[PDB]
C-alpha cells in the first residue's frame, strides 16, 4: 500500500489543476449545515457551521489495486492539487484544528477525489431592518473559485446539495428557519468570469420578545396618560404630575427599544410605534394645560372630548399600524 | 490554616453518621476526603467531596453504602455509614485537599488532617 | 541507561513509518480508548448558548509498527515526536472554538510501551455549543454535552470506547460554577450514521441546575416589595389625590426601571420565561392599582375596601400558582 | 548571477547564532524611532497604543561585500538568515509586528558592513497613572526597550541621532482624543537581574489631559443642580409639597449624574478631584433638603422665615467659596 | 494540453529564481499597477476612529525572469506558487489590523503571462485609521483614506500607478453603510519622502456623510418635546406650587436621563459638538423655566406673561441659529 | 575571539544531540531551578475569576551533553538555538491563556556554561484562574496562586526547586494594582500525585486585599445619605400627604437605581455579600419608612415620635453589627 502512495505523488505537480488545458475541471460540492449560529443584527453577520465536501476527478491519481479506496491523513492534502474555493460573503471563517486538522481526503482507484473539511463561517448578511421586528430576511452564502475562471473550474451541486440537521439544535434563538434554496450563477469581475454557488437561508424574526419588552409597556403607559382625563380638573398637582411622569416613563422605554438595532437611519416599525406613543402621552399633558388655563380663566368640556378622542385615535393608530406590517 | 475535628464514631456491631467540623481558611481547601487506616495497613481512601457544589466520589468497596453530605454554612462534612461490615474496623480520618493538589485517592496530596476516630464493628 | 541504544531503537521505529496509514491498515479497526480529566468549566453563557471547558484529553491505542523489544521501560518522549506518529483524527462535533495550550510548550504528551501501546495526552480548552431550554428560567435544568467523534475514519477503520467505563471522566467534583451546580454527568457510546458512512461517537454530558439564590434577591424581592408598596395607596385617604396618584406612577416607574435592566442579561427568546411572567405580572398589578384610584376618584366626584381585600389575595394567588408551576 | 553570487558568498560560512564581534568588542546598535501614530490612551487599562518605525543600525564585518552598488536593498525574508538584535520592549503589554501583503521589514546592507534593519510595529505599553488630580492631571507614559539576552558587556544601544532628535513625533501622528502631547524626553539607563546587567533605552511621552469633555459632562450639570437646590429657599414655606419634592428630586439628579461621571474612570482607592466635586455637590443638595426639614418643623411650633434668609446667604457663599478653593488648588498643582 | 510540457516549463522558470532580488535589479524601477475591487465597508467606528474594509487587492507587474515561450495561454497557478516568486512589499500605512482570508485556502491568485506579466490578487480585510472632525457632529462629513505604499523599495527601485486611471477602484456603489452615505471617492498618486528616501504612494479616499435621520428622531425630538413640555408650567396657575414645581424638576430629570445616555455613544472629545450644544441648551431652558417660577412665587408671596412670550421665542431663536450654523 | 573556533565548538555540541532524550536519561532525575521576575499584574477580574500576569520566567539545569571546554566564557546564543536543545516541559496548571511575546523577536534567552549549565529565560504573559471567596466582598482577602508543574516527566525523571529559596521571586513590590494591595507572597514546593504518577510542583501565591476606599465613596455613602434622607419625612407634618408620600417613594426609587447599577459589576454568586446585605438593608429601611406614614395616615383619618427615635437607632445598630462582622 505504501508503494501505491509513493507512486501517486511521484511526478505529480500540485501547481497544475487536473486537465489544465484539456477541459474545465468539474467539481461537485455538497454541504451539511451542522448548525446556524446567532444572527448578529448589529454587525449584519450570521455564524454557520458546515461540513463542506468537494468531489472532483484527478486522473493523475489513478491506481490499479483491489482496495479501490484510500482514506488518507490531512497531511496528504498539501501534496495534491486542491481547488481554491473561498466564500465571497465571509468575514471571518476558520477551520478547526482540534485535536487534528478536521480535513478528510479520500481517493478512489478511478481518480475521483473527495475532500471534506469542517468550517465555521461568519458570513455577511445585509439586513434591511424596515418593518422591524416583523422583518424577514434571506441571508445568503456564496462561494466560488478565487483564481480559476469558468473556463478552468466549474462547480455543480449534487443531488443532495444542502442537507440541514434537526433544525432544533441550531443556535437560532431570535429568528426561525423557514426556507432554504440553492442557486448557480456566473459573476463577471476584473479577473474574469467565475461560477458562483449561492445558498439562501430564509429567516423570520420572532416578535414574542419585543411585544412583552416594548409594545405592551408602551401601550400601558399611554393608557395611564388617559387616566388624567377622568381625574377632576381641580386636582392640579395630581393631573400635572401624572402627565409629566408618564412622559418620563416613555423616555426610559424609548432608549431600551433600540438597544439592539444598529444605528440605521430609517424609521423602523419599532421606532415608529414608540415615537407615536411618545406623542400621545405628550399630548395628554398639553391637553390638560390648555384645559386648565381656560377653566381657571366647547373648551370647558375638553375632558369629555378627550375621554373619547384619545382612546379612539390610539386604537385607530393600532388598527392601521398592525395591519400595515403584519399584512399587506 | 485549616483545623479539622471529626466526631460521631462509636463502637457498634447499623447506621452511623460521622461529622467533620472545619475552621479557618476552608475556601483554599475545598475538597474533603475521608480516609481509614486499618491496623497493619496503609491509610485507605473512602470518599472525597467538595465543600462547594456537592459532587461526590466514593471508593468501590463502600459504594452505595456510605454517603457523604456537606453544608458550607455549618462548615461541617457529614459521612453517613450504613450496612456496616467487619472490614470497616479502622481509624477514620478527615482531611482537607487543596484546589490543585491532584488526585483524590492519594493521602499525600492532602495537607490538613483530623485526629482520627477509632471505630470497631 | 544507554542513550545511544535508546536513540537507535527510536530511530528504527520511525524509519519507514508512514503517518498516512493507520495501524492495522486494511485489517480490523483500531480500538481507541479515551479518558478525560476535567480541569475547569470556566464559563456558561446563556446569550451565546455555549460553555468553555478545559480538560486533559488522553487517547489509548496500539500501533504494532511502534512495538519495541529489549527496553523494559515506558518511553516518555518529547511532544514534538507526535508529528512523526499516527494519531486518531478525533474532533469535537459541537465545539465552537478550541485550542491547545502552548506555554511553555505545546501541552502534549507521547508515552510509548513495549507492546506498541501509545498514550497521547492533550490539554485542550474548548467552547462547545449547548442549546438551552429557558422556558423555566431561572429555575431551569440544562443538559450540556460534549460530542467526541472521528472525522474521517468510519467504524470499519476505527472504534472508540471509554477507557475505565464510568470512571473514564474524572475531576467533575472540582468544577465550581458560581451560577450552576453539577447535578450529574453521564458517559454515552454509540455509532452515528452519515452520508459518508457510520462513525463512532463518544458523548460526555453534564446536567446543570441554575442557582436560584441570586435571582431571588436581585429580582423577585424588589418586585414583591414594590407591588406591596403599591397597596399602600389603599390605606391613603381618597382626598389625597396628589399623594395617591404620585404613588401609583412612581411604583410603575420603579417597575419599568427594574424590568428594563433585568431583560438585558438574556437572549431574545420569543417564549415566556418564569422571570418574564413575574415582571409583567407585577407591572400589571401596579398598573391596576393606579386604575383602581381612577375609578375611585371619578365615582366620588367601597371600591377601596374591595381592593384592599382582593389585591393582596390576587397577588398571593399569582405567586402560589407561579411557584407551584415552576417548583 | 551578478548579485546572486555576492549574496551566496556573504551567507557562506556565516552563523546567525553568533553576534558580530563575538567574544571581542561590544556590539553597538544605533536605534531611532519614527512615531507614525500615537494611539489612544486607555485610562482603565493604564496602557497606550503606538505605531512606530523602529529602525536599528549596527556594523557586522562578516557581511562586507565588494560591488558596484553601495547599498543592497534586499527582501524581508533575508533577515532570518542573518543575525539581528533581540530588542524587546520591557513595558510592552502586547506588541504586534505588521505582516500585511509582506512582512513589514526593511533590510539593507552597505559595503562597509553597516546594516539597516527597520520594522513597523504596533506597541501597547504599560503607563502607570496617578489620578489624584484627575481630570486636571498630566502623565508621562514611558517606553523602555533593550536586549533580552545580551547584557551590556556584549551589546549596547545608542541613539542614532542626538537623544533629542532620535525620536521624532510629527504633529499629524497625534491620534489622541482626550490627551495632548506636550513633548518627549529621551534617556538611557542600566538595570540589573539574575541574568545580568542590561542597557535600557527609555522614551517618555508627556501627555496633558483635555478637561473640556468632563467640564460639560459632569461639572456644569452638577453646578446647575446645586443652584437648582438653592431655589427651594426662595419658595415660600407654606408649599410643603413643592419644596419637599424640590429637595428629593435634585438628589435623584445628583445620583444620576454621579453614576455617569464615574462610568469611565478605573476604580482607585484614592479620591480624584472629580469625585470630590460630586461628593460636595451631593452634600450641598442633601443639606438643602435638611434645611427645609428644620424650617418646616420649627414653623409648626410657631403655627417670610428668618432661617430661610440665613440659608439664602450661607449656601451660595459656601458653594462659591468651595469652587474658588477647588479650582485654584488643582489648577496650581 | 501536455501537463508534462507545462510542468517542465514552470520548473524551468523557478530554477535559479532568486526571490531576494526584484525584477530588473540594478536597472529601471519596476512599475506596479494596482486595482481594487471593494467588497464591503463593514464598520465605521467613531470611538476608535477607524473603519473596516474588505477588498480584492490586485497588483500588475512584469518580471522578465518569468517570461515563457511556446504556451499561448495565461497560466493560472496554485496560490502556493506565490511563495516562490517575488512580490512587491506593498503595505497600508494607515491600517491598524489586517489579515488575508484563508478559508478554504488563502484567498490568493497568481496568473502568469507569456511576456512575464504577473497578476497577484489578494482578498484582504483591513482596519484603517481615520481621524474624524466631530465639531459638526452629527452633521459632519468625513474623509477616510487608505494609504498604499512600498515598505522597503524607494522610487528608484519601484513605482506605483493606478491601473485604469479613475476606474482602478470599483464596487464603491455596492457599499451600504447604515449610518453613512458614500458621497465621492478619489484616487491620488504621489511620492512621499522619508529619512530613508522617497517612496511611491497611492491613496484611496472616501467622503462619508452621516445620515441625520436617526439622530433627529432619537435625540432632537425628545429634547424639543420636553422643552415644550416645560412651557406648560406657564399656563398652570401660580397657586399650584406642587404642580408647577413638580413639572420643572421632572422635565429637568427627563433631560438628565436623555443627556447621560446620548453622550455614552461617542469618544471623549473636548470640543463642543452640535449635539452637545443642543442638549446643554435644552437643559438650560428647563433650568430657567423652573427658576422662572421661583421668582414668581417669591414676588407674589406679569413675569409669567413675559416668559410665555419669551421662552418659545428664545428657543426658536436658539434652533434657528443652531440649524443655520450647521446646515 | 575566534568566531570560527566558537562556531566549531557549537556545531560539535549540536552534532548527534537528541532533543527527544532528557539529560541523564535513565539516570537520576535532572534538577531544574526556577526563578521568576514579575513585570506586572495587569488585571484582576472578579467576573472571570482570573488574573493576568507578566513575568520573566527562567529555568536552570545542567546538560552534560552541552558541556564544552577551552572557552572560558558564558555563551549567549540566539533564541533560535532553543529549538535544537532539550528544555523542560514546564507548564502552568491553573492558566487559562498564555503566550510568549514575539516582538521584535521571541522574548527568549539561551545562555550556556562550560560545565553544561543552561539558562533558559522567557517573557510570558499568562491569565491564571483564581477562585475568589466573595462572602466578605468588598472587604475580602484573596489568595491567587500560580501552579508550576512538569507535564510529562514524573519525579523520577525531573525535579523542580526554587533557585535562591525565598528570593527566587522578585519584583513583587513593583506590582501596582489600583484595586488591590499585595499583602504577602509565598513560595511552595511539593509533589502532586496523579494516575500517571507523581509530578513535581512549584506554587507561587499572592495574598490580595481589596481597597475599600472606592466602594465606601461610590456605594455606602449614597445609600447612607438616602436612608437619612428618608428620615426627613418624620419631621414633616402629617397633613402633608403629598410631600411625605412623594418623599418615601422617590427615596425608594433612588435606592433601586443605586441597587441595579451596583450589582452589574459582579458575577452571579448565590451567597450574600457584605454589599448585598447593605443595599437590601437600606432598601428595607426606606420601604419601612413609607409604611410608617401609611399607618400614620390611616390612624389619624405618637407613631411618628416612636419612629423618629427608632429608625436612626435601628440603622445605627444595623451599621454597627455590619461593620463589626466584616472588619
Ligand atoms: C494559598 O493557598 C495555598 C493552598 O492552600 C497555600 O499553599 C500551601 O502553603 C503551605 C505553606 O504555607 C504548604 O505547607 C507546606 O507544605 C510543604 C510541602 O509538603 C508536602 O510535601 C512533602 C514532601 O516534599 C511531604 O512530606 C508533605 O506531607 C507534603 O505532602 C511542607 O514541606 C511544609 O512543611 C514545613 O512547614 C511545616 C509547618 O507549616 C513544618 O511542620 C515542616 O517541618 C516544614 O518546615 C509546609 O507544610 C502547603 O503544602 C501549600 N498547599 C498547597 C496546596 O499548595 C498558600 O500558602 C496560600 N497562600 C496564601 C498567601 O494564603
Ligand atoms: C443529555 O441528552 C442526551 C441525549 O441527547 C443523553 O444521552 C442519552 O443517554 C442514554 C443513556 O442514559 C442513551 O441510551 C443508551 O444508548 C445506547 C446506545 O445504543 C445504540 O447503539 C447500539 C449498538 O452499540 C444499538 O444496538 C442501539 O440500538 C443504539 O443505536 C444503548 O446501548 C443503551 O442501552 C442500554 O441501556 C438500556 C436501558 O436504558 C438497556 O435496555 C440496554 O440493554 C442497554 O443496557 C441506552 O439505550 C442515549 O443513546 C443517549 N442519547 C444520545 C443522543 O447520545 C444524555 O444522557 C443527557 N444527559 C444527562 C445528564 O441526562
Ligand atoms: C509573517 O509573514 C511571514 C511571511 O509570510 C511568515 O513567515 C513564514 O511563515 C510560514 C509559516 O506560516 C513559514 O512556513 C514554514 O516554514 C518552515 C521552515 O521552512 C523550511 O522547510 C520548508 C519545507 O520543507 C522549506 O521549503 C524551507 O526552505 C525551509 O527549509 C517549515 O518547516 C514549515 O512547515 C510546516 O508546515 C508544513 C505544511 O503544513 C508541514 O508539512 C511541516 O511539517 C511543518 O509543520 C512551514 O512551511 C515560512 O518559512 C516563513 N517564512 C519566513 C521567511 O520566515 C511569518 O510566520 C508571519 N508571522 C506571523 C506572526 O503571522
Ligand atoms: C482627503 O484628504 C486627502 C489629503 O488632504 C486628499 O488627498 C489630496 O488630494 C488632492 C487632489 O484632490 C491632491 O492634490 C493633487 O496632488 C497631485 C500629486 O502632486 C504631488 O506629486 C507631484 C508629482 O507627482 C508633485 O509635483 C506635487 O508637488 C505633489 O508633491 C498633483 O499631481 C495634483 O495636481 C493636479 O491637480 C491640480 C489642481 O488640484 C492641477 O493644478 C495640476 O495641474 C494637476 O492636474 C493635485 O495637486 C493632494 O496631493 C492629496 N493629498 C494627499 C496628502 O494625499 C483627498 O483628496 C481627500 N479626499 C476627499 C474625498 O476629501
Ligand atoms: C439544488 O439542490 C437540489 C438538491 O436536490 C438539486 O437537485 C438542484 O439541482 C440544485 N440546484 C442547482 C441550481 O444546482
Ligand atoms: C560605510 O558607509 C556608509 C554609507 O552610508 C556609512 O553610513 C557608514 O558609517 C560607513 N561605515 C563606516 C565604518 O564608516
Amino acid at each position: 500500500v505504501t508503494v501505491i502512495l509513493n507512486n501517486l505523488l511521484e511526478g505529480y505537480d500540485n501547481k497544475l489543476r487536473p486537465d489544465i488545458g484539456v477541459k474545465p475541471t468539474l467539481i461537485h460540492t455538497d454541504m451539511y449545515v451542522n448548525s446556524i449560529g446567532p444572527v448578529n443584527a448589529i454587525n449584519m453577520e450570521y455564524t454557520i457551521d458546515i461540513f463542506f465536501a468537494q468531489t472532483w476527478y484527478d486522473r493523475r491519481l489513478k491506481f490499479n489495486s483491489t482496495i479501490k479506496v484510500l482514506r488518507l491523513n490531512s497531511n496528504m492534502v498539501g501534496k495534491i492539487w486542491i481547488p481554491d474555493t473561498f466564500f465571497r460573503n465571509s468575514k471571518k471563517a476558520d477551520a478547526h484544528w482540534i485535536t487534528t486538522p478536521n480535513r478528510m481526503l479520500r481517493i478512489w482507484n478511478d481518480g475521483r477525489v473527495l475532500y471534506t473539511l469542517r468550517l465555521t463561517i461568519d458570513a455577511e448578511c445585509q439586513l434591511q431592518l424596515h418593518n422591524f421586528p416583523m422583518d424577514e430576511h434571506s441571508c445568503p452564502l456564496e462561494f466560488s473559485s478565487y483564481g480559476y475562471p469558468r473556463e478552468e473550474i466549474v462547480y455543480q451541486w449534487k443531488r443532495s446539495s444542502v442537507e440541514v440537521g434537526d433544525t432544533r439544535s441550531w443556535r437560532l434563538y431570535q429568528f426561525s428557519f423557514v426556507g432554504l434554496r440553492n442557486t448557480t450563477e456566473v459573476v463577471k469581475t476584473t479577473s474574469g468570469d467565475y461560477v458562483v454557488m449561492s445558498v439562501y437561508f430564509d429567516l423570520s424574526r420572532r416578535m414574542g420578545y419585543f411585544t412583552i419588552q416594548t409594545y405592551i409597556p408602551c401601550t400601558l403607559i399611554v393608557v395611564l396618560s388617559w387616566v388624567s382625563f377622568w381625574i377632576n380638573k381641580d386636582a392640579v398637582p395630581a393631573r400635572t404630575s401624572l402627565g409629566i411622569t408618564t412622559v418620563l416613563t416613555m423616555t426610559t422605554l424609548s432608549t431600551i427599544a433600540r438597544k439592539s438595532l444598529p444605528k440605521v437611519s430609517y424609521v423602523t416599525a419599532m421606532d415608529l410605534f414608540v415615537s407615536v406613543c411618545f406623542i400621545f402621552v405628550f399630548s395628554a399633558l398639553v391637553e390638560y394645560g390648555t384645559l386648565h388655563y381656560f377653566v381657571s380663566n366647547r373648551i370647558a368640556k375638553m375632558d369629555s372630548y378627550a375621554r373619547i378622542f384619545f382612546p379612539t385615535a390610539f386604537c385607530l393608530f393600532n388598527l392601521v399600524y398592525w395591519v400595515s406590517y403584519l399584512y399587506l | 490554616q485549616v483545623q479539622l475535628v471529626e466526631s460521631g464514631g462509636g463502637l457498634v456491631q447499623g447506621s452511623l453518621r460521622l461529622s467533620c467540623a472545619a475552621s479557618g481558611h476552608t475556601f483554599n481547601y475545598p475538597i474533603m476526603g475521608w480516609f481509614r487506616q486499618a491496623p497493619g495497613k496503609e491509610r485507605e481512601f473512602v470518599g472525597a467531596i467538595s465543600w462547594s457544589g456537592g459532587s461526590t466520589s466514593y471508593a468501590d468497596s463502600v459504594k452505595d453504602r456510605f454517603t457523604i453530605s456537606r453544608d458550607n454554612a455549618k462548615n461541617t462534612v457529614y459521612l453517613e455509614m450504613n450496612n456496616l461490615k467487619p472490614e470497616d474496623t479502622a481509624v477514620y480520618y478527615c482531611a482537607a485537599k487543596g484546589r490543585y493538589s491532584g488526585g483524590l485517592y492519594y493521602p499525600t496530596n492532602y495537607d490538613y488532617w483530623g485526629q482520627g476516630t477509632q471505630v470497631t464493628v | 541507561g544507554n542513550m545511544s541504544f535508546v536513540k537507535e531503537t527510536v530511530d528504527k521505529l520511525l524509519k519507514g513509518y508512514d503517518i498516512r496509514l493507520r495501524p492495522d491498515f486494511g485489517g480490523p479497526p483500531v480500538c481507541v480508548g479515551m479518558n478525560i480529566d476535567i480541569a475547569s468549566i470556566d464559563m456558561v453563557s446563556e446569550v451565546n448558548m455555549d460553555y468553555t471547558l478545559t480538560m486533559y484529553f488522553q487517547q489509548y491505542w496500539r500501533d504494532k509498527r511502534l512495538a519495541y523489544s529489549g527496553i523494559p521501560l515506558n518511553l516518555t518522549l518529547d511532544n514534538r515526536v507526535a508529528d512523526q506518529l499516527w494519531v486518531p483524527d478525533t474532533y469535537f462535533l459541537n465545539d465552537k472554538k478550541s485550542f491547545v495550550h502552548g506555554v511553555t510548550v505545546k501541552n502534549r504528551m507521547i508515552r510509548l510501551h513495549p507492546d506498541g501501546t501509545v498514550l497521547y495526552g492533550l490539554r485542550i480548552t474548548t467552547t462547545a455549543a449547548c442549546m438551552m431550554d429557558l422556558r423555566r428560567y431561572p429555575l431551569d435544568e440544562q443538559n450540556c454535552t460534549l460530542e467526541i467523534e472521528s472525522y474521517g475514519y468510519t467504524t470499519d477503520d476505527i472504534e472508540f470506547y471509554w477507557r475505565g467505563g464510568d470512571k473514564a471522566v474524572t475531576g467533575v467534583e472540582r468544577i465550581e460554577l458560581p451560577q450552576f451546580s453539577i447535578v450529574e454527568h453521564r458517559l454515552v457510546s454509540r455509532n452515528v450514521v452519515f452520508a459518508t458512512g457510520a462513525y463512532p461517537r463518544l458523548s460526555l454530558s453534564f446536567r446543570l441546575k441554575r442557582n436560584i439564590g441570586y435571582f431571588i434577591l436581585q429580582t423577585y424581592m424588589p418586585s414583591i416589595l414594590i407591588t406591596i408598596l403599591s397597596w399602600v395607596s389603599f390605606w391613603i385617604n381618597y382626598d389625597a389625590s396628589a399623594a395617591r396618584v404620585a404613588l401609583g406612577i412612581t411604583t410603575v416607574l420603579t417597575m419599568t426601571t427594574i424590568n428594563t435592566h433585568l431583560r438585558e442579561t438574556l437572549p431574545k427568546i420569543p417564549y415566556v420565561k418564569a422571570i418574564d411572567m413575574y415582571l409583567m405580572g407585577c407591572f400589571v398589578f401596579v398598573f391596576l392599582a393606579l386604575l383602581e384610584y381612577a375609578f375611585v376618584n371619578y365615582i366620588f366626584f367601597a371600591i377601596d375596601r374591595w381592593s384592599r381585600i382582593v389585591f393582596p389575595f390576587t397577588f398571593s394567588l399569582f405567586n402560589l400558582v407561579y411557584w407551584l408551576y415552576y417548583v | 548571477e551578478n548579485f546572486t553570487r555576492i549574496l551566496d558568498s556573504l551567507l557562506d560560512g556565516y552563523d546567525n547564532r553568533l553576534r558580530p564581534g563575538f567574544g571581542g568588542p561590544v556590539t553597538e546598535v544605533k536605534t531611532d524611532i519614527y512615531v507614525t501614530s500615537f494611539g489612544p490612551v486607555s485610562d482603565v487599562e493604564m496602557e497606550y497604543t503606538m505605531d512606530v518605525f523602529f529602525r536599528q543600525t549596527w556594523i557586522d564585518k562578516r557581511l562586507k561585500y565588494d560591488g558596484p552598488i553601495e547599498i543592497l536593498r534586499l527582501n524581508n525574508m533575508m533577515v532570518t538568515k542573518v543575525w539581528t538584535p533581540d530588542t524587546f520592549f520591557r513595558n510592552g503589554k502586547k506588541s504586534v509586528s505588521h505582516n500585511m501583503t509582506a512582512p513589514n521589514k526593511l533590510f539593507r546592507i552597505m559595503r562597509n558592513g553597516t546594516i539597516l534593519y527597520t520594522m513597523r510595529l504596533t506597541i501597547s505599553a504599560e503607563c502607570p497613572m496617578r489620578l489624584v488630580d484627575f481630570p486636571m492631571d498630566g502623565h508621562a507614559c514611558p517606553l523602555k526597550f533593550g536586549s533580552y539576552a545580551y547584557p551590556k558587556s556584549e551589546m549596547i544601544y545608542t541613539w542614532t541621532k542626538g537623544p533629542e532628535k532620535s525620536v521624532e513625533v510629527p504633529k499629524e501622528s497625534s491620534s489622541l482624543v482626550q490627551y495632548d502631547l506636550i513633548g518627549q524626553t529621551v534617556s538611557s539607563e542600566t538595570i540589573k537581574s539574575i541574568t545580568g546587567e542590561y542597557i535600557v533605552m527609555t522614551v517618555y511621552f508627556h501627555l496633558r489631559r483635555k478637561m473640556g469633555y468632563f467640564m460639560i459632562q459632569t461639572y456644569i450639570p452638577c453646578i446647575m443642580t446645586v443652584i437648582l437646590s438653592q431655589v427651594s429657599f426662595w419658595i415660600n414655606k407654606e408649599s410643603v409639597p413643592a419644596r419637599t419634592v424640590f429637595g428629593i428630586t435634585t438628589v435623584l439628579t445628583m445620583t444620576t449624574l454621579s453614576i455617569s461621571a464615574r462610568h469611565s474612570l478605573p476604580k482607585v482607592s484614592y479620591a480624584t478631584a472629580m469625585d470630590w466635586f460630586i461628593a460636595v455637590c451631593f452634600a450641598f443638595v442633601f443639606s438643602a433638603l435638611i434645611e427645609f426639614a428644620a424650617v418646616n418643623y420649627f414653623t409648626n411650633i410657631q403655627m417670610t422665615s428668618k432661617i430661610d434668609k440665613y440659608a439664602r446667604i450661607l449656601f451660595p457663599v459656601t458653594f462659591g467659596a468651595f469652587n474658588m478653593v477647588y479650582w485654584v488648588v488643582y489648577l496650581s498643582k
